[PDB]
């Protein structure tokens, strides 16, 4: 018979954000931060890995 | 076009100004490795089908 194996594995602790929140232009990755004032300020970030 | 677009908005009568970019496109490049694929007896065409 056929059987599908699904594995879940946990990584080392890293900062976690949604994926639609990350912009990648190939040479740079960034997210748009929301300020205390509601002001939208961009911030550069380093991506470790992603899944799900 | 980028500079012109911003000087254009300084003008008194202008409501909006936007210059279309000629290379603001985003890509996901699959850079096929001939030597790596050959290992599995695969040609570039073979890989590309996926």
């Amino acid at each position: 018979m056929n059987a599908w194996l699904q594995l879940n594995t946990a990584s080392e602790p890293m900062l976690l954000i949604p994926s639609q929140a990350l912009i990648d232009t190939g040479s740079e990755q960034r997210v748009i931060t929301v300020d205390a004032d509601g002001r939208f300020v961009p911030k550069r970030v380093a991506v470790f890995q992603a899944s799900q | 076009a980028e500079q012109i677009e911003e000087v254009a908005r300084t003008v008194p009568g202008v409501a909006s100004a936007l210059a279309e970019r000629l290379e603001g496109g985003r890509y996901i490049n699959v850079e096929i490795n001939r030597e790596k694929a050959a290992r599995y007896g695969m040609t570039v065409a073979d890989v590309q089908l996926f």
